[PDB]
């Protein structure tokens, strides 16, 4: 999966559980992954 | 197979119907009918059943007249009418099976390969359920012994919807036992299950009676059934069980004791405080 | 009244939000084959009954014909 | 023909064995009970269910799908992209390795 | 003439349980079907058997009724025994309670054309959920007669007071348009006797011991409960306060501890240990 | 043949019958649970063999009879009960 | 009992009374009619009970 | 009337209401009603 | 969401059709009950757009005046991507 | 012109198989059946016509019908594999001849005899004499190889109408030509 | 005939009900709830409920016909 600068901290907390865990959640209900949080640098800006 | 057959309570009351037409009008032993159902895994939900001509001779036994054309018709209304139902045997008010019954059963195979023959008696029986379902079974009997169409049993339960549920409440509730475990028809209930067992057992010993006289056969089964039954016997005086329903009968009538206790209480609170108002009341009166 | 099939799952049967914004799952998909049928495709289904009685052809409001 | 809608929706909570709380799509919330031979085990917090358009009674279960946000935080690609199509960078592959 | 407020539309044991059962089949829609009955006299109309008609597009209207269908219906009826006339017909109101709409009065009218006491009879299979069967048997009061006369029913006995005006019925036209017709309930035994076996229980359920290990379980409960509530009652009556008791016992009534929550429980323990307790005793006895 | 009582059956019986060394009634009576012949239970100690049997057997017309008079007393038991019940509650029956 | 019995009967017969809507209101119009605004519906001018 | 069908089978939005697939009354002449013309319909 | 696949349906159905939703920072804005119907409308967009098969017959072209407050995703890869 | 029910019971016996007519004994009694039935159907549209096989016990597969139509498509897969019983089939046709859908047509039963009748002369002339009173009219067809004119049939008949006969008649039909034309003469006729 | 009424009561609360949110009592024997479906109403209160649970804002199951909180 894909994340980039979005959805998982949101600036504040914005994103979390259902944008922090619903991550790992199909993140196991599945063969290994890759999160993914790409362009870090972007993140609620 | 069937492993079991819901009777709805509107297939009784529709069969009473006919029988009592039909015997209104002219006198007829038995009325043979349709039954119209929906299949579940197993269990077989009769929920319909319309009248079918049917003329039979008793001295001859093997003349009988069932309409096929009307019965197709009758079928086509109710397809129209509601078409989840189809057709899955037969019901005929006879209280005991027929010689010409097994023809008939596979007439209505025609129409429904999974035939089951519900005798549903018009007469009430305080012991024992109306229905009884039948089907054909033809097998080679393993045991040696000549095969022959017969008739398999399956269980029956009568069961309702929402729909006839609420009819049945509606129409039984002047004559309606309350719903709630009040000590006066548990004791009532446990005297009937007293009188049903004794029954069965009266039974049992009638066609014990029969088989030792030969008027009917040794089954060579079931009957080891009888046997099983008579094994499986609580075997009760075992001190170790006695000890213990010794134990859990005084568990038992501790627990009544101390509700009696709070009851005795309780009703004297109540007189005491009857008591200071009667005299309070006199008191003020002057 | 007018509805739409969001989805088609085999027990043959079809997931249908009406146009009045509800959505009906059906026992059966109605008087059409399923095999003619797709995810958005506009189904005529009953006002009450909610069954789909016929396919509708591919409707554009008059505003989507006015933007041509 | 005979056959009828079903109402869609999901199964909030359990009440108990018999009683459930499902929200309608887009209506009220009712408490409602299974139909008999369901597996009360599917019907689970969130699975989606298809309630009688009378009794309101739970029928059967269906699988979830779709989802506007859900199209690359669930996706896989179990796909075989050999590391000649990133060229240049032997020495940066070697340390995700 | 006039019509006596004292008729009686006798629906019989299998008629309703026919036309509640149609009416659930087709809820979310309306069903309809004729009835069949006879017309005894000026003050009863029997309704023996109803027999639904097809579900069609017309909906509950003088169309819905298929002339083949019910001809072919009628006639083999006849031959298994049934010879009954048309005395009426019956629609199911989803929803709604038991009143007529314009297309039902314009039914009702063209049955009456055929006779002059043709009850028309209104279920509705959602209402009637639980012990009450919302029945309802309405037939067409002649406009006319509105002024010609008064009212359309003679009050000649007391058998039609008895009963009350609905407020749906009365705003969807009841007294004015169309006028409601008591309806009895012909049952019989056989038919009441058939009927007590949906919930008959077997002679087994009255001989089985329960399970002593939910049994105990439950004793235990019900007792540490009734110890709390015997810790409740002995604060309540130990207090007495006499600051006007007769006004205490009644500022305090929430259905709790004094005796509600009391020997309710008592009777629950008692009756359901001295039930088990002979079941065991007759097991013992009986079996072996 | 066990009055359905004394279902226990001793040792030494068991190896008079089947003529079976002392030893060898335990590995029998194994035999037997196993295959699926008796659902019983096995004592060393007191070397006795609890039998509790569920294979059926075929009958004789003398068994047939047995089993009806036994039959006729456990009716009549029940009968008796039955009554005793009815009289001893006319009041509370209802 | 009777009066326990008469209770429970009365209570029942009031449940299946359909629940009242609740509204604000606006003004009295005419000593007889009231402009009121039920919750998800728009105005309505009702009659006033006789009590 | 979103669109015409083709007895000619008319496409009607009820405002909010919902989506329905009607036929003209016989009252009214097919050539009256056109496409994206606002009409009357009965509440039944 | 409605119009938007509507409009995109006749534009499948017209082969060589082009699409052009000016003005587009109105349903652009950046994700943030308003809100929830444009953001709706949108996904519609990014969606009809991934829904073309790769060098299909209808091209869309957008305008704006603030790519600041356009949304990042839509620009992407497969989507809008020559910003002219 | 009369208005009649007639109720034709077709033989599916194993006998019937032999083919000592042309084709076969089941194609010769199908074209006779037919035969009968369009001869009836014409001779008042307003009749009707039943076919009951005569093997086994009995089966009435096609119940009074005015049109001819599901008759001969029943007796399509007559499948003759079985044995005959003339007592039982005579007494079904007249139970569904009283189930008569129309109480004035008038009794009439057509009997395809092709199989030897294993029954009691006693019971052949008690139910002659039962159909007499009841006032059922039973045309006899004896088909095939049988003993000639079979004795027990044309007591049937003769103790069917005594003194005075009329739609009661025994036709005893050599082998030969197809039975179907031979039947046009004697039973159509009158 | 207090069994069968009991039986009544118990079967006022029949399973299919509307879950709604309780928004003031207005006296015992009543209060105003606020469907699910989008609408307030006035009900009636069951008398077996449990005063105590009545919070300013709670969720009371309501009857589906008749609306009275059960």
């Amino acid at each position: 999966l894909k994340v980039v600068s979005s959805s998982i901290v949101d600036k504040y907390i914005g994103e979390s559980a259902r944008l922090i865990r619903e991550m790992f959640n199909y993140a196991r209900d599945h063969q290994p992954c890759i999160i993914f949080m790409d362009e870090i640098d972007a993140i609620g800006g | 197979a069937v492993q079991k057959v819901v009777v709805h309570p509107l297939v009784l009351l529709s069969v009473v119907d006919h029988f009592n037409r039909i015997g209104k009008v002219g006198n007829q032993k038995r009325v043979v009918g349709v039954l119209l159902g929906s299949w579940q895994k197993k269990v077989l939900d009769v929920s319909n059943s319309f009248a079918v001509p049917f003329d039979e001779d008793d001295k001859d036994d093997s003349v009988w007249f069932l309409d096929h054309d009307y019965l197709e018709n009758m079928y086509g209304m109710f397809k129209k009418v509601n078409a989840r139902e189809r057709i899955v045997g037969w019901y005929h008010t006879g209280p005991k099976l027929h010689k010409n019954d097994i023809a008939i059963n596979e007439l209505m195979k025609r129409y429904c390969p999974n035939s089951v023959l519900v005798i549903i008696d018009v007469k009430p029986k305080d012991l024992g359920l109306p229905t009884e379902a039948y089907i054909s079974v033809e097998e080679v009997h393993d045991d040696g012994t000549p095969t022959s169409k017969t008739f398999e049993h399956v269980t029956s339960e009568i069961g309702a919807e929402e729909a006839e549920e609420v009819g049945v409440e509606h129409l039984l509730r002047d004559i309606k036992d309350t719903t709630v475990g009040t000590l006066s028809q548990r004791i009532t209930n446990q005297v009937h299950g007293l009188k049903g067992l004794n029954s069965k057992l009266l039974d049992i010993r009638s066609y014990l009676e029969k088989v030792a006289t030969g008027k009917l056969p040794i089954n060579h089964q079931i009957i080891y059934q009888l046997q099983d039954v008579f094994n499986l016997l609580p075997d009760v005086s075992l001190q170790e069980f006695v000890k213990a329903f010794y134990l859990k009968t005084n568990d038992q009538m501790v627990v009544v004791y101390l509700a009696s206790l709070i009851r005795s209480v309780v009703a004297l609170h109540n007189l005491i405080n009857n008591k200071i108002a009667n005299r309070d009341a006199e008191k003020k009166e002057g | 009244l007018v509805s739409n099939v969001i989805e088609l799952l085999d027990v043959k049967c079809a997931v249908i939000k009406t146009s009045t914004r509800q959505t009906y799952f059906l026992p059966v998909i109605g008087l059409v084959d399923a095999e003619k049928l797709k995810p958005g495709d506009l189904v005529g289904v009953n006002k009450d009954s909610y069954l789909i009685l016929e396919t509708l052809p591919t409707e554009y409001d008059s505003r989507v014909k006015a933007m041509e | 023909l005979q056959s009828v809608g079903q109402i869609v929706g999901e199964v909030l909570k359990q009440l108990t064995e018999e009683k459930f709380i499902v929200k309608a799509t887009n209506g009220p919330r009712y408490v409602v009970g299974c139909r008999r031979q369901l597996d009360k085990s599917k019907l689970k917090p969130g699975t989606r269910v298809a309630l009688d358009m009378t009794t309101l009674t739970i029928m059967r279960y269906l699988p979830r799908e779709v989802d506007p946000l859900v199209y690359n935080m669930s996706h896989e690609d179990p796909g075989n992209v050999s590391y000649s199509e990133i060229g240049g960078l032997s020495e940066q592959i070697r340390e995700l390795r | 003439p006039a019509v006596d407020t004292a008729e009686q539309v006798y629906i019989s044991s299998l008629a309703l349980l026919k036309m509640l059962k149609h009416g659930r089949a087709g809820v979310p829609m309306e069903v309809m079907g004729l009835m069949l009955g006879e017309f005894v006299d000026d003050y009863t109309v029997r309704v023996i058997d109803v027999f639904a008609m097809p579900q069609s597009g017309t909906g509950v209207s003088v169309e819905a009724v298929d002339p083949v269908f019910q001809a072919k219906m009628l006639d083999m009826l006849k031959q298994t025994g049934r010879p009954e006339m048309v005395v009426g017909w019956y629609h199911s109101h989803p929803g709604f309670g038991c009143w007529l709409s314009g297309v039902d009065i314009n039914t009702q009218q063209s049955f009456e054309a055929l006779s002059e006491r043709a009850v028309a009879v209104v279920v509705d299979p959602i209402q009637s959920v639980k012990g009450k069967v919302v029945i309802d048997a309405f037939r067409l009061i002649n406009a006319n007669m509105m002024v010609l006369g008064h009212e359309p029913r003679q009050t000649t006995s007391n058998l039609g007071h008895l009963n009350k005006p609905s407020i749906q019925a009365l705003i969807h036209g009841l007294n004015r348009h169309y006028y409601s017709i008591t309806i009895n309930y012909r049952k019989n035994e056989l038919e009441q006797k058939m009927l007590l076996n949906l919930h008959k229980k077997s002679w087994m359920e009255g001989l089985t011991l329960q399970d002593y290990s939910e049994h105990c379980k439950h004793n235990e409960s019900v007792v540490k409960e009734m110890l709390e509530l015997a810790k409740n009652y002995n604060k309540a009556v130990e207090e007495e306060d006499k600051m006007t008791p007769e006004q205490l016992a009644i500022k305090n009534v929430g259905k709790q501890d004094p005796k509600r929550h009391l020997e309710e429980h008592v009777d629950v323990l008692m009756t359901s240990n001295i039930v088990q307790c002979l079941a065991a005793m007759l097991d013992t006895v009986v079996f072996k | 043949t066990r009055p359905a009582n004394h279902r226990q059956l001793t040792f030494e019986e068991i190896a008079k019958s089947a003529k079976i060394t002392v030893n060898e009634v335990e590995l029998l009576v194994m035999k037997a649970l196993s295959v699926g012949l008796v659902k019983g239970s096995i004592d060393e100690v007191d070397k006795r063999v609890h039998m509790t049997w569920v294979q059926p057997r075929v009958l004789d017309l003398q068994q047939i009879k047995g089993m009806k008079d036994r039959l006729e007393f456990w009716c009549t038991d029940v009968k008796s009960m039955e009554m005793l019940v009815e009289h001893q509650a006319h009041d509370i029956l209802t | 009992l009777n009066a326990k019995v008469r209770l429970l009967r009365e209570e029942l017969q009031l449940l299946q009374e359909q629940g009242s809507y609740v509204g604000e209101v606006v003004r009295a119009m005419d000593k007889k009619k009231v402009l009121v605004k039920v919750h998800p519906e728009g105005k309505f001018v009702v009659d006033v009970d006789k009590n | 009337c979103t669109k015409i069908i083709n007895d000619p089978k008319y496409i009607i939005n009820v405002k909010q209401f919902a989506k329905f697939v009607v036929d003209l009354s016989d009252q009214v002449a097919p050539t009256d009603i056109e496409e994206g013309m606002r009409v009357g319909v009965d509440r039944n | 969401a409605k119009l938007v696949r509507d409009a995109f349906a006749l534009a499948k159905e017209k082969a060589p059709s082009i699409i052009f939703i000016d003005e587009l920072d109105a349903i652009g804005t950046k994700r943030f009950a308003g809100d929830r119907e444009v953001q709706r409308t949108m996904l519609e967009l990014l969606n009809q757009l991934d829904g073309f098969q790769p060098n299909t017959q209808v091209k869309v072209i957008a305008a704006t005046n603030r790519v600041d407050i356009l949304d990042p995703a839509l620009l992407r890869s497969g989507r809008l991507d020559r910003k002219i | 012109m009369v208005l009649e029910s007639t109720m034709v019971c077709v033989d599916n016996s194993e006998y019937m198989r032999n083919g000592d007519f042309l084709p076969t004994r089941l194609q010769a009694q199908q074209d006779a059946v037919n035969i009968v039935c369009h001869s009836k159907t014409r001779s008042n549209p307003e009749n009707n016509v039943g076919l009951i096989t005569l093997a086994n016990d009995c089966e009435v597969l096609t119940t009074l019908t005015p049109d001819t139509g599901r008759i001969l498509s029943k007796l399509h897969t007559v499948q003759p594999k079985g044995k005959i019983t003339f007592c039982t089939g005579i007494r079904v046709a007249h139970l569904a001849l009283k189930h008569r859908q129309g109480k004035n047509h008038k009794m009439r039963i057509i009997a395809f005899v092709g199989s030897p009748v294993e029954d009691n002369e006693k019971d052949l002339v008690k139910l002659a004499k039962r159909l007499k009173k009841e006032k059922v009219n039973v045309d006899i067809i004896n088909f095939g190889e049988e003993e000639v004119n079979t004795e027990k049939l044309t007591a049937f008949v003769n103790t069917l109408n005594g003194k005075d006969g009329t739609g009661s008649h025994l036709v005893t039909v050599p082998p030969g030509p197809s039975l179907a034309d031979a039947l046009i003469s004697s039973p159509i006729l009158a | 005939e207090f069994l069968h009424a009991q039986e009544e009561v118990k079967r006022i609360q029949s399973i299919p009900l509307v879950i709604g949110q309780f928004l003031e009592a207005v006296d015992q024997n009543t209060a105003i709830v606020g469907s699910t479906t989008g609408s307030n109403y006035y009900v009636r209160i069951l008398s077996t409920i449990d005063r105590e649970l009545l919070k300013p804002n709670a969720s009371v199951a309501l009857h589906k016909h008749s609306n009275a909180l059960v």
